[PDB]
């Protein structure tokens, strides 16, 4: 049952790098101050070029933030924006909805239950068919 | 709003206990670490090389 | 079952004993 | 004092069959010590020593044998038996069925590191049971009263809500120090998560300790899952001198990991092909229960089991009937008819209540008026098997009251709600409220001093 | 020759040795640094299998086994009476006393009888320097408790000339209190005899038993009766008083001394005894005393070692047998023969020997045959002469409860008392719960010449109480498919007089204090009483229903309602606060007033 | 009536999380400290190791006590290359002592073709001639070992002892 | 590499030069390649249970050992596949052969190679960036169902030394490579599972949502939860077939699993014939079902092992697909008939018996079968809920 202790910081150490590659991908100027900050722990550990093997023992020390609890919720409110900002592509959305929205789905609950989760999927149902169907009055 | 409250108060109280325990903690280490060192180190150090009881011969 | 079972094994073991008498 | 002498390692896996590797070429084996096995792939694994001849040593692999290779296996004997990291700390948390933590906790820091097997308690030093605990539900702290360390299992048809009644026996027992120990073997997540959730919300959590092993979770620790818990259990009620309560959830699911043993070692089956021996190793369990000779503290059991195809007779419940003192019993036919919670009092008793009720524990009327209930309940059943045949008309007026009472106490005496507690008192003057729709001279299980005391009111 | 071999291997209690040449089968031996005991159960060459009695966990290869030439054996003398031992001898009281720790500790060494006790001896006056002596010659008095008067006796394989005799005063168990000489050879002796277990102690006869085991229990006393030197079983599911009538008889017989053998029972059983057998007391010559003065314990917890089971049964057996040389009447209690055929299932299968049934070995019933058939009245040995015995009650638990298991079919070949409990009486709390259908007593051609004499009337009833509820079962089983309407008016009356006889007399609450014993003069008395009205009430319809004035049970019960209530109120008279003649007296009572009731109907 | 329930049982749980967490701070703070400690004991080793007389005297110990261990016939030494030209000396020093309290002749060899690695800080392997068998005598092993079986007294010594454990049971 | 055939007696080989073997590992015994379990190790010798007809092995005949123990080769390529129990392809056996037969020893892979899958690599990795067990590392196209999504096996980790640009790939291109501890490993799209050991998650989640099955009966009063245990009984009158085409035809579930454990063989053939018949909606099309299934199919005369294998595949592959973040649906069509090839295991090893001659194993087999259903948080980065709801039916 759960996870063998190099599981459990591998894990830890996939989330880090993905939300500084997340980070990245919402914000490659340095926009989303406020949002940027509220990562700025994770974000040491994938910014300065550590060797997987150090981030990892890094880890294990507790010197890296390894609770995947947090991780996960702090992990799926920078995804559920990416998500949002990457489903709407071709209009990009002004800064202060972007903090904003993320203010939101940082004082939710649990975003797999929100409405916004449910519309979030809607937006990619139609988005990811689109993408991919041929000429037709329906796909028009 | 009420218990939002109550758990953000519970919050602050709940880390300040922890810190109270945790200088605890480190105040007992420092205070005894040397012995603790030494008494390992010597038991590390003093060998004492055995034969198990049933070898025979 | 079981009574059989040790019945088999009684004589895996006696032919074990033999092979290593043969020696 | 410590082990000074270093390990050896042995590569010399002569033969693997079922869950045992057999070591070869061993200096002096010592029965029942514990090996740490590396697989090629540098897995962990751990297991005992069950049988050693000469250099040979046949070790069960508690994580099971699957990959053991026999080159590339590395065995590091520890020299001596396996040992629990007991301390006080456990209380507050969380661990699988090999003692190991899963509450993303540290590894227990020892104050000692006792025996799992423990010891025999001296039978002049076993202190006897005399005091109650009231658990708050009627079914028990009337007709089937538990005492300050008394083991008393529930036993349970299986989809009963038998776990239920033992959270609410954590959640409401107190006499008429204190802490828990958990255990579950072969426990599903979806339960093993109510217990944990259960604890956590009533806040209880820093008196209990939870040993978990779920379903998927090697079957050869529920073995020592128990044992676990009765060791952390030994070291909180004697050295500790706590109040212990410990719960062991299916035990049908240790005593089918003896089966799978037996089975797969070849050992003699007695009945259903359980081991011959299977009455001792529950006794290893069951016995280590009890107050003691100058402790303040005691270790209480309520053993849990759902017994197979509801057999009563199914060596489950006949050798942990034979061993535990009484048994509380829950019925489909109860829960069907939504009766929570569904106690079947006529199979039910407490070997321990006759000393635990009566003057300074409990009202002087209650070891009549228990005797009473069951003799109206019991001639309540046969008089509705005979209705079944003959019906009402061939019933006399008392017939129709035995009917009448068994309505009246299963709607009233054993029904009672998941949050709702009531004293032994209480549950008392419910009993005379029953007991009351006879005619005085029907109670023919009660002295004439005790119905002139407490008929009339 | 080496006084020691090695551990050549282990398997749960069973030890396998090497080194082990000219060691006997069933010699004891000490196997690991810590000693623990075992007993050689196989020989394989220059090498030996032995039964540890203790637990093995911890034990290594090449770990010492000494030899010692002594099999299993007992310590007897002075200082056995109150105390708890286990299942090899070793006492609990002394093992907490030198341990000062709640638990046994492995491998403990304690002598079994205490040598630091000075006890007072007298001894037996007629022996002298040059006197013959032989094997269970009683050459002095230890005044060992109010009680019991503990005769010291010759060992059964000592003879020859008494070379000196102790005069009287203190001595302890290594002190010589005489010392013999034969063919030249002088042999010392202490007051202290070690015996084989699994040799009988010998005797000059073995008698026939004549005299009723009369115990706390209306329905044992009177309808399936124990005799002085009788052999019983009480096979029983779990939670059906098997223990609480074992403890009954303990508690209330007319045994002068109990062996109590806590076999593979529960912890707490000990516990229960040791609780309430010092505050519990009989009298004797106007003094009140303690029933843990008459009685020892054997515990062997179902916890402790399995081995240790078998011990047990045979220390008790032991302990039995030397009071019954002192003409003690001994009561042997065994509280489950099945957790011992366990015991021997378990080692059985260790060594790998082909079973029987449900795992038990062969040997099974020859291992009950030759422990109940240590039971008897006997001619002791030796030269004042006595008639002790040994009543064995053996607790057989079947596994699921089913009589056709075979601990139980065994023993009940073996047994002449078969004490069935059923499940069925005991989830009613019918208690205690003996079916008087299966249970029977192959001694009552032997007790009827006591009750002509003791008790001229209760062997008819006695009869009758056994008819009126075989009745009552073949009446059962019309009624349940018809209706109770279908029976005649003398069926009813046998239906309610065998309900009177099942809630009131085979009923007894074994605590409350109206029940928690019950002479035989309050059982004959009841049971006297309900008999007279099935006869008067019997008579009643069968004068009345050849006419048109007819009497019914209806008419009986309206009438009589009062006696009816009367009769289940016997139970509750009390020996502790009503006299003998008050008891008689209103049974008496009962008697002529049914007499005086039927004639008013008639 | 029921979502209010459901507010006051959700503040009970987040208080009981809050308690659970701040309990498991304190657990995590004494294993730290226990760890710490146990990375100054590996320190002092490291630092052990340099002084060739103390050093020679542990080997000297660390050889004998594999050779006790293993008893075979033939035997293998495995250690840094730093350490070869001391455990040399130490199995010089040792064969003679093995063969005095064993009464028997034995052939042991320093496995020059598979050095332990540099990152150990000191001590021995020992292994049978035909490799199948080891014992395991670094500094490191022997450390944890030791440390580990010595717990109950660094754990009284390093936050004093527990006032509720009254007996040795 | 290999070992040689010492004995042989009925499914039971003896095999020497095995020392580097291991417990339970797989084997191709004999010229044949006929695949056996190691059931015992002896020293230098293994005893394998060969699962195939061992007739005409010979002593002295190659035994090569698979490095590996009974596994799924998972990956691009399951949707619309059916296999046997111990994961063989059955279309292609039959398409490659030109037989009505399954040849004893084949050794044709699971996940067909030299097909070309179109693979979108996930646009966020770089070479040097920190990767984990079950992150997705890029998207197959194979459906317009179902896009599989391809993933790092849960014990693999480390930093990406390379990612394959957008483009065609058959299961066997290193799509990605990677290094950890100084070792690099070079991945495949086919991933290789134990199949009796649980692929690992980050929580298992307590399940809450409903399977919505489209019937009154079912959705309303009996309702079974995604990731929930569900047992049907499995008989003649029943009309076992109207649950099973419902969940088909409409179920809240992303993809299907379906097991047969040796049923009768033209009940699994009706069964065969009738899925790629069977259309849902989606998108305002009509699609064939076997868009989204797989088929781990068994009649009663497969070899025993692939009867008792057949729920182990069949979960390993939900499991695959709930480590995707599909909630996962399966079927057992009979686990009495998979209880029966595990009483003929348990009789073929000589165990004792149980309760009506079923192994002791019985209850924990069941048990930790159905404890493999549920809801998760599944491994790696992307924080992606899946589910596998099991419906095992009964035929008492
Ligand atoms: N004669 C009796 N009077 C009252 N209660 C009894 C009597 N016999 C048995 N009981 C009740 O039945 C319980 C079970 O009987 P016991 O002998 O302890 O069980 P077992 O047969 O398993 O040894 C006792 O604890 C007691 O409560």
């Amino acid at each position: 049952g759960g996870l063998t202790s190099e599981q459990y910081h591998s894990q830890v150490v996939g989330k880090i790098g993905y939300i500084a590659r997340c980070m990245q991908t919402i914000d490659p100027e340095n926009n989303l101050k406020k949002i940027r900050e509220d990562y700025q722990d994770v974000l040491i550990w994938a910014e300065k070029n550590y060797r997987f093997e150090e981030i990892l023992e890094a880890s294990k020390s507790g010197k890296c933030p390894n609770d995947l609890d947090a991780l996960s919720r702090r992990s799926l409110i920078l995804q559920e924006l990416l998500r949002l900002v990457s489903s709407i592509s071709p209009f990009k959305m002004k800064l202060d909805l972007i903090e904003s929205q993320y203010e939101k789905m940082k004082q939710h609950v649990n975003l797999w239950k929100s409405d916004y989760h449910v519309k979030l999927n809607q937006l990619n149902q139609l988005t990811d068919y689109l993408k991919n169907a041929a000429p037709t009055p329906k796909n028009n | 709003a009420a218990a939002l409250g109550s758990h953000g108060s519970c919050s602050s109280e709940v880390e300040k206990e922890t810190q109270e325990k945790m200088t605890i903690l480190q105040n007992y280490f420092e205070q005894n670490r040397d012995e603790v060192l030494d008494n390992l180190l010597a038991f590390v150090c003093d060998i004492r090389p055995e034969i198990h009881e049933n070898y025979r011969i | 079952f079981y009574r059989l079972k040790k019945i088999q094994e009684k004589k895996k073991i006696i032919k074990e004993k033999s092979e290593k008498d043969l020696e | 004092n410590y082990l000074s002498q270093p390990r050896l390692t042995y590569k010399t896996v002569s033969g693997v069959n079922g869950p045992l590797v057999i070591l070869d070429h061993v200096k002096f084996p010592r029965y029942a010590e514990i090996v740490h096995l590396t697989l090629p792939d540098g897995t962990k694994r751990s297991g005992q020593v069950l049988e050693v001849s000469g250099s040979k040593a046949v070790v069960q692999v508690f994580e099971g044998t699957s990959g053991i290779d026999a080159k590339k296996t590395s065995c590091e004997f520890t020299g001596d038996i396996l040992r629990t990291p007991v301390s006080e700390d456990m209380l507050g948390r969380v661990f699988n069925g090999s003692g190991k933590p899963i509450d993303r906790g540290p590894v227990v820091l020892a104050e000692d590191f006792l025996d799992i097997m423990g010891q025999p308690i001296n039978p002049q030093c076993r202190i006897y049971p005399e005091e109650m605990i009231q658990t708050g539900i009627s079914a028990i702290d009337g007709m089937n009263s538990i005492a300050r360390g008394q083991k008393i299992p529930i036993f349970s048809a299986a989809g009963l809500p038998h776990n239920e009644i033992a959270a609410q026996i954590c959640r409401q027992a107190g006499l008429v120090n204190f802490a828990i120990v958990f255990a579950a073997m072969g426990v599903n997540m979806e339960t093993a998560r109510f217990f944990k959730s259960d604890f956590e919300e009533n806040g209880s959590m820093d008196n209990v300790c939870l040993f978990l092993n779920l379903a998927n979770d090697p079957t050869i620790e529920r073995i020592i899952t128990p044992r676990l818990a009765l060791t952390t259990a030994e070291f909180l009620a004697y050295q500790c001198e706590k109040h212990v309560l410990v719960i062991l959830t299916d035990m049908s699911s240790y005593a089918e990991a003896l089966r799978e043993v037996s089975a797969a070692r070849e050992e003699v089956p007695g009945r259903r092909g359980f081991p011959g021996y299977m009455y001792t190793d529950l006794a290893t369990i069951y016995e280590r229960a009890g107050r003691v000779e100058g402790r303040n503290g005691s270790i209480t059991q309520i053993p849990i089991l759902t017994m197979p195809n509801d057999d009563i007779t199914h060596p489950i419940p006949d050798l942990t009937g034979y061993i535990t003192e009484g048994q509380i019993y829950v019925d489909r036919q109860l829960h069907n008819r939504q009766i929570y919670p569904p106690i079947n009092v006529l199979p039910s008793l407490s070997r321990l209540m006759k000393s635990a009720i009566g003057e300074g524990m409990t009202r002087k009327d209650h070891a009549d008026v228990s005797n009473q209930l069951y003799a109206c309940y019991a001639i309540g059943k046969d008089v509705q098997a005979m209705k079944a045949v003959v019906g009402e008309e061939a019933l006399t007026s008392d017939d129709l009251l035995y009917l009448e009472f068994l309505q009246k106490f299963e709607k009233n005496f054993i029904t009672q709600g998941p949050y709702e507690n009531r004293t032994v008192y209480e549950t008392l003057d419910i009993g005379w409220q029953l007991l009351r729709i006879f005619p005085k001279e029907m109670l023919k299980r009660i002295p004439q001093s005790t119905l002139s005391e407490f008929y009339p009111r | 020759e080496s006084t020691f071999g090695y551990v050549h291997g282990v398997s749960g209690p069973v030890v396998t040795a090497c080194d082990m040449a000219g060691a006997a089968m069933y010699e004891l031996v000490r196997v690991g640094h810590s000693e623990l005991v075992g007993e050689i159960i196989r020989l394989e060459g220059d090498m030996a299998t032995i039964q540890v009695y203790e637990e093995t966990s911890g034990v290594s290869v090449g770990d010492p086994v000494l030899r010692t030439g002594k099999p299993l054996s007992v310590e007897l003398g002075p200082g056995i009476m109150g105390a708890i031992f286990d299942g090899i001898q070793r006492p609990l009281s002394d093992i907490s006393s030198q341990t000062q720790s709640i638990y046994i500790p492995r491998g403990v060494n304690v002598s079994a009888l205490s040598r630091d006790i000075k006890w007072e001896f007298i001894p037996s006056k007629n022996l002298r320097v040059g006197s013959h002596i032989t094997g269970g010659d009683i050459y002095g008095i230890v005044n060992e408790n109010s009680l019991i008067k503990h005769k010291i006796m010759l060992p059964p394989r000592s003879r020859g000339s008494v070379t000196y005799i102790a005069p009287p005063g203190n001595y302890d168990a290594s002190d010589v209190v005489l010392e013999l000489e034969f063919e030249g050879v002088k042999e010392k002796l202490s007051m202290v005899q070690v015996w084989p277990v699994r040799q009988v102690r010998p005797v000059t006869e073995k008698l026939p038993a004549n005299h009723p085991l009369l115990t706390g229990q209306r329905v044992l006393d009177a309808l399936f009766p124990c005799v002085q030197g009788g052999t019983t079983a009480i096979p029983g599911a779990f939670g059906c008083g098997k223990t609480v009538i074992s403890q009954s008889l303990s508690k209330y017989s007319n045994s002068d001394v109990i062996i109590y053998v806590g076999c593979g029972e529960r912890g707490n059983e000990m516990s229960e005894v040791l609780r309430d057998f010092p505050e519990l007391t009989m009298e004797v010559d106007g003094k009140v005393e303690s029933i843990m003065k008459r009685t020892a314990l054997v515990a062997n917890t179902s916890n402790m070692p399995v081995a240790a089971r078998e011990a047990s049964i045979y220390t008790g057996i032991t302990l039995s047998e030397y009071f019954r040389d002192m003409g003690y009447h001994v009561s042997m209690m065994a509280d489950s023969t099945s957790r011992w055929a366990e015991a021997l299932r378990e080692i059985s299968g260790r060594l790998a020997e082909m079973p029987a049934d449900s795992g038990y070995p062969a040997y099974l019933g020859a291992r009950l045959a030759s422990f109940y058939e240590r039971a008897g009245r006997v001619k002791c040995l030796g030269n004042p002469e006595r008639e002790g015995s040994v009543s064995i009650v053996g607790a057989v638990s079947p596994p699921g409860g089913d009589f056709s298991d075979p601990v139980t079919s065994a023993t009940l070949g073996i047994v002449q008392v078969f004490w069935g409990l059923d499940k069925k009486l005991a989830q009613r709390k019918h208690f205690p719960s003996v079916n008087w259908l299966i249970s029977y007593s192959k001694y009552m051609r032997a007790l009827d010449e006591y009750y002509d004499k003791h008790f001229t009337e209760f062997v008819p009833l006695r009869t009758k109480a056994k008819e009126i509820l075989q009745e009552e079962e073949d009446l059962a089983e019309i009624v349940q498919l018809v209706g109770k309407a279908s029976l005649a008016e003398t069926d009813k009356i046998t239906l309610e007089v065998a309900k009177l006889i099942k809630d009131d007399f085979l009923q007894q609450n074994g605590y409350t204090p109206y029940d928690r014993f019950c002479p035989f003069y309050k059982t004959v008395g009841m049971l006297s009483n309900m008999i007279s009205f099935y006869d008067m009430a019997r008579r009643a319809v069968e004068t009345t229903a050849q006419s048109d004035n007819k009497i019914t049970w209806s008419i009986i019960r309206e009438h009589m309602g009062e006696i009816l209530y009367k009769l289940s109120s016997m139970k509750f008279k009390d020996p502790v606060k009503d006299g003998e003649a008050k008891i008689k007296a209103d049974y008496a009572q009962l008697l002529e007033d049914m007499q005086n009731a039927f004639r008013s109907l008639e | 009536e029921k979502k209010e329930k459901q507010i006051e049982q959700q503040k009970k749980i987040q208080m009981s999380n809050l308690m659970n967490q701040a309990r498991l701070k304190v657990l995590r703070a004494r294993d730290d400290l226990i760890t710490d400690l146990l990375n100054e004991a590996k320190q002092r080793l490291s630092k052990v190791v340099k002084d060739t007389t103390r050093y020679q005297v542990l080997l000297d110990g660390l050889v004998l006590q594999g050779l006790y261990q293993l008893l075979e016939p033939r035997m293998i030494v495995r250690c840094r290359k730093q350490d070869f030209p001391l455990v040399k000396a130490a199995v010089q020093k040792a064969i003679p002592m093995y063969k005095i309290a064993t009464k028997k002749d034995v052939d042991v060899q320093i496995d020059l073709e598979a050095y332990l690695p540099e990152d150990i800080a000191g001590g021995v392997e020992i292994y049978n001639g035909d490799r199948k068998i080891k014992v395991s005598n670094t500094l490191e092993s022997r450390l944890d070992l030791i440390a580990q079986q010595m717990m109950p007294e660094v754990r009284g010594a390093l936050f004093g002892a527990n006032a509720n454990r009254k007996f040795l049971d």
